[PDB]
RNA sequence: AACUAAUCCUAGCCCUAGCCCUACAAAUAUAAUUAUACUAUUAUAUAAAUCAAAACAUUUAUAAAAGUAUUGGAGA
RNA sequence: AAUUAUAUAACUUAUCUAUUUUAAGUUUGAAAUUUC
């Protein structure tokens, strides 16, 4: 199933085969599912990095385009 | 195998594996395939390939006769469950 | 770059698409309304116009609500709107006096109050206000229906409300069990409130809840690719058939 | 002091009728910002002698009432 | 998290790793006994390393508890814990747990309890004593090492004697 | 109940838009509190008896905490709701 | 005409514009990345100060009307 | 030190509680201002 890791991100959850129940399992309770409130500063930054790849990305391909009009 | 207590190995028969060989007598397929042998376009079998080839030939043939409802699903191939099978399809509890 | 959309927004866009968009358009509603809280601390200015000093003419003015904090504990209980008010005070009422940091706390109690509806009777923390707003209510149960969730100011009121409202929806024989008669007249007594069930069920539900309802509403099994195909494959036939 | 009781201790939702709270069973994993299910007994399927538990005297079916010394 | 160094399951009067479960309740009716007056010998009187004061063992019927060692108790001595308010007063050996309505005034007691089942809490460091101020009829008069008297049913069981090293308070 | 007011006017931001609060403006004054007052007058009806403030089944407006901390925690009075008010004046009325 | 060295142009970047966003297996929060039980599971109060007032104390920004009026150790 | 010192803390009155016939004073001082 898809599940909320403690860093914001939605990732698949490969299920695990176990012989008690995950309620009666501790441990499995004490693995975090769940996002803190401070993501949220984290989230804005990974669009504002998605953003700036986008951006980064144009530069390098500028850098390959001026040899193009140099070249040719 | 299981630890027991007092720090003991005890070898469990049921989760040690065993090495099903197949018998390669008679069989002619090898290791490598003729040049000769024209290469083979990849076709993937898919779910519905498989229920065509397979299932609709009997529901066809039931459908025109009239003999279809819910209960004979099953007859047609259908599985309630896959318990009871060595190799269960959801979840997968069968090893290569 | 820059965000077209601004940050308030942003809320905005994820309400109108995913799952939030298949949530049921009463819950919405509910959700997008906002009522304003009904005045408790504060009264709006007498006047509509005084002199602007500036300008030493007469000018429109505007009314600036007083803060009030509500802490959760009010949300947990049933308050009549009061909640605390920090900040800080001039001693008698002089601004030439000292500035001492206070916090001023409403009389807060716990007490008992029967629900006809629920048939059971209930200790919640309580004020003065909202026993006479239960009063003007003309009883604890109207008083939860009636106030809307702003002036009410309590989740729990909503919780009840949501259970109310579910139970004179659905005619419940819940509601005093073995007295059928008596159930009728709390139906016939509340039935202004009455509504249809789905809206009910919504009532008061946090985001959080909400969105794991409409999830676990929409969570079905996978459905079997073998039925699908022999559904599709008897409706081709059967259009054949035709 | 002598300690009467053990000195380590010593220094809504639900209420609704007719409807189910939601708790986070369905998401298979605690979270703190949903009601905790209510569970029945869980059935391993098997008895584990490392998770059994020998039933009380009283019980068994040799219990007599007289006390044998031995 | 935290859980107590004192957690034998089982009270016993070997040493512990060394540490000795103390008994502050003195009248704990013993096996094999009603719950009526009976009599204890003092085994030996040892060291307690978490005390100050020094523990004496206390033995009776079929059951061994160590207690709190008053100023004269020694190895061999008789020990008498009494529930019965007695009509009159009381054979007294130093030692002896005794309700206070037995006990004639002005005679010294430590190991009082403030209520009646509470236990020994006070008095129970070296050289402290409790002086019974006054007496009557149900009441009595216990002044406890803090100096603060207080008046408690004569069902509150009193140990007489001072705590052992009497000069615990006059050390220089 | 406790009514502020505060010290410093907050300039207007106009028709459609917010002010911004500042320190000064943070400042205010306690036009009202019921705390340091004595308690005011509440409503109630006694259902059982007091000493000297009356007898059972009369209304008495008595000073809210007062009457409340001592009277309704006791269980001496009770709030005249509409419902059981119509019933108190029917079963007085058979009485 | 010699040694040590020197020579070069793209590696890439910067700002606006435009645009929001909705980009293998196996192992893992236990001791993270340890294929199955242990042990229940959990962030955050005005942002302050520095700084300016040549120190320091209330105080110190973060379309036109208009830098007009008021406010302010009437001073920054 | 001088001068104040409704930080608090106490007492008194309110306060809030029982019964029943924090604020305002004062005091300490968290401190404040200036001088030495």
């Amino acid at each position: 199933a898809w599940r909320r890791d403690i860093f914001g991100r939605i990732v698949w959850h490969k299920f695990k085969q176990w012989p008690i129940p995950w309620y009666l399992n501790k441990r499995y309770n004490r693995r975090r599912f769940f996002a803190m409130p401070y993501v949220d500063r984290f989230i804005r930054l990974r669009i504002e990095k998605h953003a700036r790849i986008e951006a980064r990305k144009r530069s390098l391909q500028k850098k390959k385009e001026k040899i193009l009009h140099a070249k040719f | 195998g299981i630890y027991t207590s007092d720090r003991k190995f005890v070898q469990i028969k049921e989760m040690v594996p065993e090495f099903v060989v197949p018998d390669l007598t008679g069989f002619k397929l090898k290791p490598y395939v003729n040049y000769r042998a024209p290469a083979g376009i990849d076709t993937p079998l898919t779910a519905k390939a498989l229920f065509q080839e397979t299932v609709a030939p009997a529901i066809e043939k039931d459908f025109k006769e009239g003999t279809f409802d819910a209960n004979n699903l099953e007859k047609y191939g259908f599985e309630p469950t896959q318990e009871g099978k060595l190799f269960q399809l959801y979840p997968k509890n069968f090893p290569r | 770059p820059l965000h077209r959309y601004p940050v308030h927004l942003w809320q905005k866009l994820r309400l109108r698409q995913g799952i939030c968009a298949r949530l049921p358009a009463h819950f919405l509603r509910s959700l997008e309304e906002e009522r304003t809280p009904t005045p408790v601390h504060y009264k709006p200015h007498g006047t509509k116009f005084k002199i602007n000093p500036k300008n030493g003419q007469r000018e429109r003015v505007e009314d600036v609500p007083i803060p009030v904090h509500y802490p959760p504990e009010s949300q947990q209980g049933l308050w009549g709107g009061e909640g605390l008010i920090l900040g800080y005070r001039y001693a008698n009422n002089d601004k030439l006096s000292k500035r001492v940091k206070k916090v001023w706390k409403p009389q807060l109690f716990t007490r008992e109050l029967y629900s006809e509806i629920l048939d059971k009777k209930f200790t919640v923390t309580v004020t003065m206000r909202t026993l006479d707003l239960i009063d003007e209510a003309y009883g604890f149960d109207f008083y939860i229906l009636k106030t809307p969730k702003e002036d009410l100011g309590s989740k729990f009121g909503m919780d009840l409300k949501r259970g109310m409202l579910l139970r004179l929806a659905r005619q419940d024989p819940h509601l005093h069990p073995e007295n059928p008669e008596r159930r009728a007249a709390i139906y016939d007594k509340y039935r202004s409130f009455v509504i249809p069930e789905a809206e009910a069920e919504w009532v008061g539900l946090t985001l959080e809840e909400a969105l794991e309802k409409q999830r676990l509403l929409e969570e079905k099994d996978p459905v079997p690719l073998f039925k699908v195909y022999v559904e599709e494959l008897v409706q081709r036939l059967q259009e054949q058939v035709l | 002091a002598y300690e009467w009781g053990v000195r380590s201790t010593r220094k809504r939702v639900y209420e609704i009728p007719g409807l189910e709270p939601i708790t986070y069973e369905g998401k298979k994993h605690f979270v703190p910002w949903l009601a905790r299910p209510i569970f029945p007994p869980w059935e391993r399927g098997w008895n584990d002698p490392r998770f059994h538990r020998a039933a009380p005297i009283h019980e068994q079916t040799l219990y007599k009432e007289e006390p044998c010394y031995i | 998290k935290f859980v107590s160094w004192k957690s034998r399951t089982k009270y016993t009067v070997k040493p512990v790793k060394n540490y000795r479960m103390i008994d502050f309740l003195r009248f704990r009716p013993e096996k094999e006994k009603a719950p009526e007056p009976f009599e204890e010998k003092v085994v030996v009187v040892r060291y307690d390393p978490c005390r100050s004061a020094d523990i004496a063992l206390v033995a009776g019927g079929s059951r061994k508890r160590w207690i709190i060692a008053t100023e004269n108790m020694k190895a061999g001595d008789t020990i008498l814990n009494s529930n019965h308010i007695g009509r009159m007063a009381v054979a007294a050996q130093e030692g002896d747990a005794h309700p206070l309505g037995a006990l004639p005034v002005g005679t010294l007691i430590n190991n009082v309890e403030s209520e009646p089942g509470r236990g020994a809490q006070y008095i129970r460091a070296a050289g402290t004593c409790g002086v019974l101020l006054r007496k009557v009829n149900g009441t009595a008069i216990i002044q406890l090492p803090s100096k603060r008297q207080m008046q408690v049913l004569e069902s509150c069981t009193a140990t007489v004697g001072r705590v052992s090293n009497v000069n615990h308070n006059q050390r220089v | 109940t406790v009514i502020v007011e505060r010290w410093w006017k907050v300039p207007l931001a106009g028709e459609g838009r917010k002010p911004h609060l500042h320190r000064r403006h943070r400042v205010y004054k306690l036009v009202e509190d019921t705390k340091h007052r004595p308690k005011d007058n509440l409503e109630l009806i006694l259902t059982q008896s007091v000493d000297e403030i009356g007898v059972r089944g009369d209304l008495v407006s008595v000073k809210k905490s007062v009457g409340r901390n001592k009277l309704l925690s006791q269980g001496l009075a009770v709030y005249a709701s509409p419902e059981n008010r119509k019933l108190f004046e029917e079963e007085k009325s058979l009485r």
